[PDB]
């Protein structure tokens, strides 16, 4: 249980906590605060994933494997 | 540093801190210690037990370490520092292993198993070199002692100390004795004159008269011991009422000295000849003894007083009166002789036989201020040679035998315990390592030589204390008794396991 | 170092003490050759001094091993000119260096 | 902190590459640049890719890459062994041991260790492998077991490697792993698989108007392809002739009657031809008997050329058929069968001369698991090939690093000089390979290294137990196994050079004193 | 605190003692001024008197001054010589420790150095003629040794009285005497 | 928030107390307000010194004290098990379940455990004679506190208890006292009928028949109510005159006050050695160097009572005994008072050892052994221990949780996992990784063996049957341990805030 796996898990938990509310017919709206000043609304998780900033390399690799998932199906 | 591994690391670090204050002291020619604490006064000592007693062990791990180490009492050999350093180096060699997340109880089991195997190995290989019938064992006791002090200049006086130590073997024949080891410091003259005298000897005498006017061949003197002063009356006493009785100014102390004269008559017809006391005695009293067939030997330290009272089988008095009883014994002969530059006193024989001593000349400080520790240790050596049946080669030779046996038996054990047994065997190496380091010449080379000389051939090889290179410590009669080393090694192992097996130290304010 | 310590003993003035210091300085190179071998420098240098003070005027540290074995065969040898040039050039350099009080800019 | 600054950097590199030493090791994310995310678990790749920042790490990785370029793949073993040597050497130096004494120690330890391995720890392939290769392949299968299967595949691969034994100069008969004609097949009972001597092609089915249904004496190769169309070399349309534009192909087809006469004179009755040849062009040779087989591809071409010696471009140079055909490109063999096996009409060239290749039909229900067994069996073929490389092999799974640790420990006390403590410290350092292989398994390193080292000491001290020389950890498990009766093997040359280069690295980086 | 650095600190304390005893030995030595808390001031060349009240600064200096004080009856003139010689021993010992030698080995090297020093020193000089009877070369010795330091002028009388006093008591104890029987009574006024 | 704080405090308390659980428990340093330093592995003492200032910690500690005063073993089981309850309740609350649901689930799970555990028992204690059998029954409790040297203490305790356990089905807790005279060798210990003392003033025992005891911490007078006589230490000659006086008063005691019950006077303060000689001449003994608890014990076991200051003796504080005689057990003088059930019901052992720390370790071992004997006498059925019973309960509670639909099942499952925490506590102390051994124990235990547990002796995590191995706890001990542990857990969980009042 080294710190690197803990960081991997923490990044996965953060991104999954962001995405969770987008599941189901009653899914929540999400807020995208582009530092230019505008806001992008979204209902589903792929749209928020395509432009969410992930500075942590673990979350970035999670995004890459999500890209690998979504390109297939 | 709260629970488990961090707290154990803190405890073993404290053990290392308290060990470094004693590790340098280990060895016969140990690099000694200076302690200032206790009243702001200096003291110099080359004994691990002494420096541990005078230093205060505030830390709990150090507290229990020194308690269990001194519980072995190290009366026979310098075992306090050996036990302390073995325990500390067990902890040192297991520090990384407990640090990497090793449960502190399998290590306790490892220490117990390794110690049991080491004890069995020592008892199996210890040689019972003591033939009882043949009396000429002196011809090897003398060699053992002279080699225990082979470092200093021994042209022919080696034989004199040899005869001293062996005749002291038959002189401390009965039981384990503590006065016998002290030797009276003498200043001036050559070192040739060194002869045994029974009983006790006393320090520098004052300029009191009666040195020979009353012959110093007291035959069967009854012994007197004192704890109350007889003093001069130079201080003035006031009596001013009238001038008719100018003699009354001194009659007040004349009455006191008449009472003391009655007490001295009580002593005189009680048969007591020589009076011992802790405190200086007035000159007038000294001449009273000189005239009245008795003698003054006061202002002597209490160690000689307990020495003499257990010589005579009596007790202290804490009084000047009520001495007309068997509270004191009867020595055969008292003599006082001018030896070198100072007049000394003697009680040869006394009534009992557990009391004797020896006279040490040489006209120097170096070799005899050394003696007060070195021949202390050397007649201790011969006492281990006499009164312990089996012996094993000292100077770390047995430590290398264990560092080989326990290490290979570790590499034999299948379980994870084997690595810990190997660390244990490595920790045994500190005694030759530290003993070599305190002798100055580099420890690493000597340890490599000991490693390579073991595992093939003779096992008795160890550090040659007198020289730089290696030698058979057993052949040089530098022995350590089997039983005492079993107790020391077991005590060190118990100290190590007791330190390892404790979690947080808790205290309530 | 041995013979020149003897010479400084026979010499007079502060020059004698300085020549003794010359010998004590030069004993560094055998010490550091030992300190680049397995042997501890101090024991090696004192052993070499004792050997040269007991005859055996050629003893040192070789390359084929680390111990003091230079009686013959495995001994490492050089033409003296390299050593005497080392001495002469180093002595001239230290003469120049101590010959200085200050370094001035033009 | 002038030498420890180098030792700690090397130890950090070892710590990074450590968690991926064995086949069960973890994955490493290496990013030499932003966004270039890479995930590999073989330490050699990360060492080639990890951007070291300290010159000690620079030189250690340079020596690791030099070892990789020299022989084998033991780069990981080199790095961890060398850096553990460095950590323990710095521990020795902290104990006032002089650095060059440790240098001489490690040098002599490496020499004596190489001697020990060469003289009593190598086991020879001419003694080994008659049956043990079956269980070695089983161990290779253990990584990707997909059911009760695996024992039959072990017999399959061992019989193949015996059959595909590449008789060659220097008496070192190993085969190229890619040569074998492994073939995935669906609609099959996947727990069987047949092996047939001779290479196999991407055989034509459902269009064989050519009567390849009968046995052939010899096969002829052809990487040309006569065509009505400008898809391949030799066909041109720039000619200014309404006839010649079409009958260039017809003239070539009539000229190839000479070529088929040549192949018949050589011994061939069927000629195989690469893609792009017309089926109506195949009819011309079907009518004359020397029929032509379509759809053989570049991999088929290279397999045919390397196995049967069918060097098509040996004497034939232009696309025209007027040039000389001879045995220089004949598919030299004894006979060629085209039997319908498992609803597939595979073409098998029995007893291919100048290289006796074989064909593998990998029976499997689905594409993904077919590719998975292909990968696993390729790994098994590679591991048995690596065993066969050196003609002499040592027990893998860390048995050597453990056994050799005990011998170096014993041989340290054999000598008195200061180097022997370095000998001993190296002996205990070399156990890092068993330690790492154990850590990479869920079973703790201490207990398993202890059991391993005790077994090896039993082999060293109880001479009756000489078969105990080679118990090591299972690479893909956490128990000590007899690594000849079963288990993995690794070539003696690659690991002895691994130890040698590890020691040379530990000398070159430890003789450093300061950077100025 | 511990080890060789602590021994270097001890060496610095010894140098503190040695450098102040350095200027005092010999007839031309520089005297110190001794001041007590009462403020009394006295100048003296005698190293023993200087060390009699030299207060501790770090403890090992107190230990060594007590060691030097303990031999005043036998050491005689040159006790400050003892102190400066030991200080030089420690000063060069610091260089030896810089060279890396363990302290006990330079210690036993110094004891064998003292041994060879004693062996050579027994052979260094000749013997004066008889003491008890003639006493005239002994008068010359006492003049050229004692009256040169600080007394207003060297003259025969103090030396002659001292040698007469000792020879009245010198021969009984096999050519030996104890100073318990000889004392000084200082009484200013003449 | 405060719930999580209380759970964290109790978690750290249970963690710092857990390391001493099991036979191979880890010792700890103890520094009480007497500043004496000793190492121990006993929950009772380690908590009695540890200032648990957190009120929840104090609640669990006093629940442990109530468990200890009701039943001997399990005082550390209560701590570790309540800690497990609170950690798993913190997990449930982090999931989001309310305190009410988890406490009600813990209550129903405790009721189920108390209902099913009597079915869990596998053996019952036979007759308490046959010192071998009762030794085998004390085996687990004796090994629990001290390890490495265990059979000797079991035999010692068995002999001590059986030699005094009456024919009636009753036995008293304040029966076995301990005497801790120093000396080499633990194995040199022995048992004596009645009470013994370590060492006192010398004397020739004349009270060997019809022994009676007086006890004074006041001037050594001992006059009868019908006369006046006293000793006043102001001058020597009349001090001897008094010494004669109160020696004659002691003679008058052994003559007439013996009918009330006074022959030998117990002195709290030291008396002159010459007065000891007079006591020798006139045939009266005495005892000296006794702590106030020693006087209390001696007087209560004879029916007497210590007098703080001078008062003529009356029947209200007289002591009765059968014999006062002497033995040199361990080569050292020890006095003994022997009874024939006139009062009796007391037996005392002598503790032998080279250190007061080991002396206290033996003391706690003896206390836990005698308390185990207590709880065995009134409940002769007793439970297979060493992790076996906790895991059998854990499996049963897991089955019950799967049997209970809806909510309350979280608390049932976590209560079973709290059971699971016990062999984890054994595993961490025994040097074996907890997860592997607990999983292997489930593997061998869900098969129905029902008596498997953590094998300490194996260096590798493994299991063995504790029934034939001799590791087995008391039924009532574990029953009340779990009962008050769950009571403490449910009470502490029912505190959502820590509030101060004046
Ligand atoms: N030989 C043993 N093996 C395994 N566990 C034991 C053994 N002996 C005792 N135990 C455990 O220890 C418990 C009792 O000891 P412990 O709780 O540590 O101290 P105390 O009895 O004072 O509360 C028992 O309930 C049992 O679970």
């Amino acid at each position: 249980g080294r710190k690197v796996q803990s960081g991997n898990i923490n990044a996965a938990k953060t991104i999954a906590d962001i995405i969770r509310t987008c599941l189901g017919p009653k899914s929540m709206m999400k807020m995208l605060l582009d530092p230019m000043g505008g806001i992008v609304m979204t209902n589903d998780g792929n749209a928020i994933l395509r432009e969410i900033q992930v500075q942590h390399p673990a979350a970035k690799s999670m995004i890459e494997i999500s890209r690998t998932q979504d390109e297939e199906v | 540093s709260s629970q488990g591994i961090p707290q154990l690391v803190s405890n073993i670090s404290a053990c290392q801190v308290i060990a470094e204050a004693v590790r340098t002291t280990l060895g016969p020619r140990g690099m000694d210690k200076l302690i200032v604490d206790g009243r702001g006064k200096a003291t110099i000592s080359n004994d691990g037990a002494t420096i541990l007693k005078l230093l205060d062990v505030v830390h709990p791990a150090a507290k229990t370490l020194v308690d269990i180490a001194k519980s072995q009492d190290a009366e026979v050999g310098d075992g306090t520092t050996s036990v302390t350093l073995l325990a500390a180096e067990f902890l040192k060699q297991v520090k990384p292993y407990v640090e990497e997340g090793l449960h502190p109880q399998i290590i306790i089991r490892a220490f117990r198993t390794a110690t049991q195997l080491a004890v069995n190995k020592i008892k199996e290989i210890a040689v019972t070199v003591k033939k009882a019938d043949k009396v000429e064992q002196r011809k090897l006791l003398e060699k053992c002692a002279m080699t225990a002090l082979s470092s200093k200049l021994i042209s022919q006086q080696k034989a004199f100390f040899a005869k001293m130590v062996v005749d002291a073997v038959m002189m401390l024949d009965d039981l384990l004795q503590l006065k016998m080891i002290g030797i009276k410091k003498v200043q001036g003259g050559a070192l040739e004159d060194s002869q045994l005298v029974a009983g006790v000897a006393f320090k520098k005498t004052f300029s009191y008269a009666g040195f020979e006017m009353q012959p110093k061949k007291y035959h069967n003197p009854k012994i007197a011991l004192l704890n109350v002063e007889l003093e001069l009356k130079a201080e003035k006493d006031n009596a001013e009422i009238r001038v008719h009785t100018v003699e009354d100014y001194q009659a007040i102390v004349d009455a006191e000295w008449n009472i003391l004269y009655d007490k001295l008559e009580k002593i005189h017809h009680s048969g007591a000849k020589v009076v011992l006391s802790k405190l200086p005695i007035g000159d007038v009293a000294t001449q009273y003894f000189a005239d009245r067939d008795m003698f003054c030997a006061g202002r002597v330290p209490e160690e000689d007083l307990k020495r003499t009272m257990m010589a005579c089988g009596g007790s202290i008095q804490t009084s000047v009166n009520a001495l007309s009883a068997d509270v004191l014994g009867r020595c055969q002969v008292f003599e006082e002789t001018q030896i070198g530059g100072e007049r000394y006193n003697f009680f040869t024989g006394c009534p009992k036989a557990k009391t004797c001593t020896f006279i040490l000349r040489g006209g120097a400080e170096q070799f005899m201020e050394e003696t007060e520790r070195s021949l202390h240790d050397a007649i201790m050596i011969v006492r281990r040679a006499i009164k312990n049946d089996s012996v094993v080669a000292g100077g770390g030779a047995i430590e290398m035998e264990l560092s080989k046996y326990l290490r290979d038996y570790s590499r034999t054990i299948p379980g994870k315990q084997q690595l810990l047994i190997g660390a244990y065997a490595k920790a045994l190496e500190i005694i030759p390592r530290q003993l070599c380091d305190n002798a100055g010449f580099d420890a690493t080379n000597i340890l490599n030589k000991l490693r390579a000389r073991h595992a093939q051939g003779g096992t008795w090889y160890g550090v040659d204390i007198n020289n730089e290179d290696i030698a058979d410590n057993f052949e040089a009669f530098v022995w350590e008794p089997a039983m005492v080393r079993i107790n020391a090694l077991t005590a060190a192992s118990e100290a190590a396991c007791l330190i390892v097996s404790v979690d947080e130290t808790i205290k309530n304010p | 170092a041995l013979r020149l310590t003897e010479y400084s003993r026979t010499l007079s003035g502060m020059e004698s003490y300085c020549v003794r210091a010359f010998a004590d300085a030069m004993e560094v190179i055998p010490s550091t050759l030992a300190e680049n071998a397995g042997l501890n420098p101090i024991s090696t240098v004192t052993e070499l001094r004792n050997r040269h003070a007991q005859g055996e005027k050629t003893a040192g540290i070789n390359v084929r091993k680390g111990g003091i074995s230079n009686i013959l065969e495995e001994l490492v040898v050089q033409p003296l000119l390299v050593s005497v040039s080392a001495l002469t050039l180093a002595t001239e350099t230290v003469r120049s260096i101590l010959k200085i009080d200050d370094v001035v800019n033009t | 902190t002038i030498r420890s600054q180098n030792v700690m950097a090397a130890a950090s590199i070892a710590n990074i590459v450590k968690s991926s030493l064995g086949p069960v090791g973890l994955d490493k994310m290496l990013v030499d640049d932003i966004g270039d995310v890479t995930i590999t678990n073989d330490g050699a790749t990360i060492l080639k890719l990890l951007e070291v920042e300290h010159p000690a790490a620079k030189v250690l990785c340079e020596l690791a890459d030099l070892q990789d370029k020299e022989v084998g793949d033991g780069t990981t073993s080199v790095v961890i062994i060398a850096a553990e040597l460095l950590k323990n050497a710095d521990e020795l130096v902290k104990q006032k041991i002089h650095p060059t004494s440790v240098i001489s120690g490690y040098r002599l330890a490496c020499k004596e260790a190489v001697r020990y391995i060469n003289e009593n720890l190598i086991v020879n392939t001419d003694e080994l492998g008659r049956d043990c290769l079956i269980n070695a392949a089983k161990t290779s299968m253990s990584s990707k077991i997909i059911g009760i299967n695996g024992d039959f595949f072990a017999n399959m691969v061992v019989d193949a490697v015996l059959a595909i034994k590449y008789t060659d100069i220097r008496g070192q008969p190993r085969y190229p792993v890619n040569s074998v004609n492994i073939l995935k097949a669906h609609g099959r009972s996947q727990m069987e698989s047949m092996l047939i001597s001779g290479y196999a092609l991407n055989c034509v089915v459902g269009s064989q108007g050519m009567p390849k249904r009968i046995v052939n004496a010899k096969i002829a190769c052809l990487d040309f392809s006569l065509q009505k169309t400008k898809m391949k070399l030799g066909v041109q349309v720039v000619i200014t002739d309404p006839e010649k534009l079409d009958q260039i192909r017809q003239r070539e087809s009539d000229i190839t009657k000479e070529r088929i006469q040549k192949i018949l004179a050589t011994g061939a009755n069927v000629i195989l031809t690469t893609g792009g040849i017309d089926d109506m062009c195949l009819k011309y040779f079907v009518e004359a008997g020397a029929m032509a087989v379509r759809r053989v591809l570049k991999r088929d071409l290279k397999r045919i050329a390397k196995a049967s010696g069918a060097t098509i471009l040996s004497t034939l140079a232009n696309l025209e058929g007027e040039e000389t055909f001879e045995a220089a490109m004949l598919g030299q063999a004894e006979e060629v069968v085209q039997e319908r096996i498992c609803d597939d009409e595979l073409i098998l060239i029995k007893n291919t001369k100048a290289r006796t290749s074989a064909s593998i039909i990998l029976r499997g229900a689905n594409d993904f698991m077919c590719d998975e067994m292909e990968r696993s069996l390729h790994d098994a073929l590679c591991v048995v090939k690596r065993v066969l490389e050196s003609k002499s092999v040592v027990p893998g799974g860390g048995a050597v690093e453990a056994a050799l640790s005990i011998y170096l420990e014993n041989y340290a006390t054999s000598m008195g000089s200061r180097e022997q403590l370095a000998i001993a410290e190296f002996a205990r350092s070399l156990l890092v390979i068993p330690n790492t292989l154990a850590v990479n398994a869920a079973q703790d390193s201490t207990d398993l290294v202890a059991k391993l080292r005790a077994f090896h000491n039993e082999a060293q001290v109880n001479p009756e137990r000489k078969n105990l020389k080679w118990i090591g950890l299972d690479l893909s498990n956490g128990k000590p196994r007899d690594n000849k009766q079963a288990g993995v093997f690794e070539p003696t040359i690659v690991k002895v050079k691994s130890l040698k280069f590890a020691t040379e690295a530990a000398i070159t980086i430890l003789r450093i004193d300061d950077l100025i | 605190l511990m080890g060789l650095e602590a021994l270097k600190s001890h060496i610095m304390a010894a140098k503190a003692v040695a450098n102040t005893m350095r200027t005092s030995l010999g007839p031309n030595g520089l005297d110190k001024m001794m001041v007590d808390k009462d403020g009394d001031v006295t100048v003296t060349n005698d190293g023993a008197t200087i060390l009699s009240m030299m207060d501790v600064d770090h403890q090992i200096a107190k230990l060594m001054v007590e060691l030097s004080k303990s031999q005043d009856d036998e050491i005689g003139d040159g006790t400050t010589g003892v102190v400066v010689l030991a200080g030089a021993l420690l000063e060069e010992a610091e260089q030896l420790l810089d060279r890396g030698i363990h302290p006990i080995r330079i210690a036993d090297g110094y004891e064998q150095a003292a041994r060879v020093a004693i062996e050579h020193l027994d052979k260094i000089s000749d013997s004066v003629l008889v003491d008890i009877k003639d006493t005239e070369p002994l008068i010359q010795t006492a003049k050229t040794t004692l009256g040169s330091k600080v007394v207003n002028s060297c003259h025969r009388q103090m030396a002659e009285i001292a040698v007469n006093a000792v020879l009245t008591v010198a021969d009984m104890e096999r050519r030996d005497v104890d100073f318990e029987l000889i004392k000084v009574e200082g009484k200013v006024g003449g | 928030e405060a719930v999580y704080r209380n759970i964290q405090a109790c978690k750290e308390l249970a963690q710092t107390t857990r390391t001493a659980y099991g036979p191979n428990g880890m010792n700890k340093m103890v520094i009480n307000h007497l500043e004496k330093l000793f190492v121990t592995n006993d929950a009772a003492t380690i908590l009695r010194e540890l200032e648990v200032q957190h009120p929840a910690a104090k609640m669990i500690v006093m629940a442990s004290h109530m468990q200890e005063q009701e039943v001997g073993d399990g005082t550390n089981f209560v701590l570790v098990f309540a800690g497990a309850l609170l950690e798993l309740a913190e997990e449930l609350l982090r999931i989001g379940l309310s305190v009410s649901e988890v406490i009600e689930g813990y209550e129903i799970a405790c009721r189920k455990a108390h209902e099913i555990l009597p079915n869990l028992v596998c053996c019952s204690a036979k007759n308490l004679r046959d010192i071998d059998e009762v030794s085998s029954l004390l085996r687990t409790s004796i090994m629990s506190k001290q390890y490495g040297n265990e059979v000797f203490l079991a035999k010692l305790i068995a002999q001590a208890c059986v030699s005094i356990f009456p024919d009636s089905g009753h036995f008293n807790v304040d029966n076995i006292r301990v005497c801790k005279i120093l000396g080499s060798g633990i194995s040199s210990s022995s048992v004596l009928h009645g009470m013994v003392f370590k060492k006192e003033t010398e004397g020739d025992v004349t009270s060997v028949k019809d022994a009676k005891i007086a006890v004074y911490s006041c001037p050594f007078d001992g006059m009868i109510t019908e006369t006046k006589g006293t000793v006043l230490i102001k001058t020597a000659e009349e001090l001897m005159n008094f010494s004669k006086g109160e020696e004659n008063l002691m003679d008058a005691q052994v003559k007439a006050i013996a009918d009330t019950g006074a022959n030998v006077v117990v002195t709290g303060g030291k008396v002159a050695d010459m007065a000891l000689h007079y006591a020798n001449k006139y045939n009266i003994m005495l005892v000296r160097l006794n702590s106030k608890w020693d006087l209390r014990r001696l007087c209560k076991t004879v029916g007497a009572t210590a007098l703080p200051r001078l008062t003529p003796p009356v029947l209200e504080e007289m002591g009765h005994c059968d014999s006062v005689y002497l033995s040199e057990v361990g080569d050292t003088q020890v006095v003994v008072f022997k009874h024939e059930k006139e009062d009796g019901a007391i037996s005392t052992i002598v503790l032998r050892g080279s250190t007061d720390n080991l002396m206290d370790d033996i003391e706690r071992a003896v206390d836990d052994g005698v308390n185990t004997f207590k709880v065995l006498t009134r409940d002769k059925r007793l439970v297979p221990g060493g992790g076996a019973t906790e895991i059998e309960l854990a499996k049963q509670i897991t089955s019950y949780g799967e049997t209970c639909p809806g909510l309350e099942q979280y608390a049932i499952k976590k209560f079973a996992e709290a059971f699971e925490a016990i062999p984890r506590a054994l595993a961490e102390n025994s040097g074996v990784k907890a997860n592997e051994v607990i999983s292997k124990l489930y593997a061998v235990h869900q098969e129905g063996n029902k008596n498997v547990g953590l094998d300490i002796e194996a260096e590798v995590p493994a299991v063995k049957d504790m029934l034939e191995a001799g590791i087995l706890d008391t039924y009532l001990g574990k029953y009340w341990a779990i009962k008050l542990a769950t009571n403490a857990a449910v009470t502490v969980l029912r505190v959502d805030q820590i509030i101060m009042a004046k």
